[PDB]
């Protein structure tokens, strides 16, 4: 795995940033349009409210950052 | 033929020859470093809005 | 890549302390003009059998073939130039400057009194080595005057 | 002569369009002399959109190019026209470092309007390189000097 990991680190290091962008924001969108054309299946659903809750995390850190996620406890 | 007597390089070849490269300016330097170390600034930081460090060393609640 | 752009950095120095050798101008190696052959013979248009269109074809082709050379003598130059500066980079000092980046270690995060400082780095290299100490006038001396001018109504 | 009645740098044309019309006149569009001349015009036409866009900032979209091409600003009035746009540049730092995303990239903006608005801090090349500009003057020296040799000569 650590060979793997920087396998692929040292074929994204030698990309512009701009191919890199495109190349994630590409995979992303893909992925999110083959969650959102399965509609009623259960891991869709579950796909795509697990998009919401990273996005509530990335929220929630930058809300406060010191403290980390908001967690009712 | 007063022509051959004044200097077959042209002006267009003196200002080709001595302008041959556009010169690198020095504040090209500071807005490049600075528009990445804004990038370094939002992902290692402790009080930036983004930060890695919950992405990467999660949390123990 | 480091080290091919240490090499250049040591080829540049190089180009530069045998350049400052020589004393030489900075502008009279560029110029193809001082690479023209001034005294060349200069033909004769009227002992090469010309009709009338073809008098200024000829002035053309003497002016470029002069040209030409000067500017192949230039690069003549600079080859020569090139293999001097190529054998004085080799026995180098090469102790250059670093490139200003922000302190990030393997486990910790960057502090912001540091990327600030890297960043007065960078702005401290927007100064030039040589300027102009351009006085701009404080308020505080315009007043002093302003207020001088104002005692005796002007 | 036409065109010719008047210097070089001294009509009402810009000095490309000026180096047009000289080089449209002396020669046919068939010569060597023509071509180079109309890839000079090119040259000094970069340069002039060049410092169009380095005054456009300061005196406005009718910036009047001809008149800084002939007659270049002194180092007074690049002082004087640095103070005269500093309130609105420092207003224009601050509501853009208020605005920053980052309390990183608003000490860059506030440090690069810091030592920009120094005047002390504007590069010149007069100062900086003394011998460089020497010999840029005499670059148009020369052509000058080799143009008196032909007219002594005829």
């Amino acid at each position: 795995i650590e060979a793997e990991a920087a396998s692929i680190l040292d074929r994204h290091l030698a990309k512009p940033v701009a191919q890199i962008r495109k190349e994630q924001a590409s995979a992303y969108a893909s992925l999110l349009k083959r969650a959102e054309t399965a509609k009623g299946a259960k891991w869709a659903e579950k796909y795509l409210e697990d998009v919401k809750a990273v996005q509530w995390f990335d929220a929630s850190v930058a809300e406060a950052p010191a403290s980390g996620p908001k967690v009712a406890a | 033929d007063r022509v051959l007597s004044l200097p077959a390089v042209s002006k267009n070849q003196v200002l080709e020859n001595v302008f041959h490269t556009a010169p690198k300016a020095p504040v090209e330097h500071l807005e490049k470093m600075v528009s990445a170390n804004s990038k370094v600034y939002d992902a290692l930081n402790l009080q930036s809005k983004r930060v890695l460090i919950w992405q990467v060393k999660p949390a123990l609640f | 890549k480091k080290q091919a752009t240490e090499n250049l950095m040591k080829l540049l120095q190089a180009y530069k302390d045998i350049g400052d050798a020589k004393s030489e101008p900075l502008l009279k190696n560029h110029n193809p003009r001082t690479f023209e052959d001034r005294d060349y013979p200069v033909p004769d248009f009227r002992t090469q059998n010309l009709k009338a269109g073809d008098v200024p074809k000829f002035f053309d082709t003497v002016i470029s073939t002069r040209a030409s050379a000067a500017i192949a003598s230039k690069d003549k130059f600079w080859a020569g130039r090139k293999t001097e500066a190529e054998a004085a980079s080799a026995k180098a000092s090469a102790a250059f400057p670093r490139v200003a980046v922000p302190e990030w270690k393997k486990g910790k995060t960057v502090s912001i009194e540091n990327l600030n400082t890297v960043t007065d780095k960078y702005a401290a290299a927007l100064v030039p080595k040589r300027k102009l100490a351009l006085p701009v006038l404080p308020e505080g001396v315009k007043k002093a005057v302003e207020d001088f001018a104002a005692s005796v109504g002007q | 002569l036409g065109p010719q009645m008047e210097a070089l740098g001294a009509s009402d044309l810009l000095l490309s369009e000026q180096i047009r019309v000289i080089t449209e006149h002396r020669y046919t569009p068939d010569r060597l002399q023509y071509k180079e001349g109309m890839k000079l015009a090119d040259k000094i036409a970069a340069q002039e959109a060049a410092l169009k866009e380095e005054l456009k900032v300061i005196y406005g979209d009718n910036v009047d190019v001809k008149h800084f091409q002939a007659s270049p600003r002194t180092p007074v009035q690049q002082l004087f026209d640095s103070l005269k746009n500093a309130a609105a540049n420092k207003e224009r730092a601050a509501k853009e470092a208020a605005a920053a995303a980052s309390p990183y990239l608003a000490y860059a903006v506030t440090k690069k309007q810091e030592v920009q608005a120094d005047p002390s801090n504007i590069p010149f090349d007069e100062v900086l390189y003394p011998q460089l500009s020497e010999e840029l003057l005499e670059l148009e020296l020369s052509d000058i000097r080799e143009d008196e040799i032909a007219l002594e000569k005829a």
